[PDB]
């Protein structure tokens, strides 16, 4: 867990 | 492989990325500060000092502007990693107050 990980994340899934 | 801040490669990118992440964040994690040691040791490698500099005293404004003392600790873990790997580079390093 990280809130690094969970915004990467966002932008990568759509 | 490349120098990238969750996701972010652009500098103006980056520094945002981690101004939100200390201030929407006061509880930071061993994972989450490590995510920056990554990008910057890369920018050793990369040869992009430049953003290096610029991303440091970026995020140490912040850092110790934040209400949270954790945070200057924070700063230097990621140096501890950060300014080893560059010296093992170039031999030089980044002046901090």
């Amino acid at each position: 867990k990280s809130f690094f990980d969970k915004k990467r994340s966002e932008r990568i899934s759509n | 492989a490349a120098p990238n801040l969750a996701g972010a490669v652009e500098f103006s990118d980056v520094k945002t990325l981690l101004k939100e992440w200390i201030t929407t964040i006061s509880d930071p994690m061993e994972e989450d500060i490590l995510q920056v040691v990554r990008y910057c040791t890369d920018l050793i490698e990369e040869k992009d000092l430049e953003k290096l500099d610029l991303v440091i005293k970026y995020m140490k404004r912040l850092m110790q502007q934040s209400v949270e003392s954790v945070w200057n600790m924070a700063f230097d873990f990621i140096l501890d990693n950060v300014q080893v790997v560059l010296q093992q580079t170039y031999g030089s390093t980044l002046k901090v107050t």
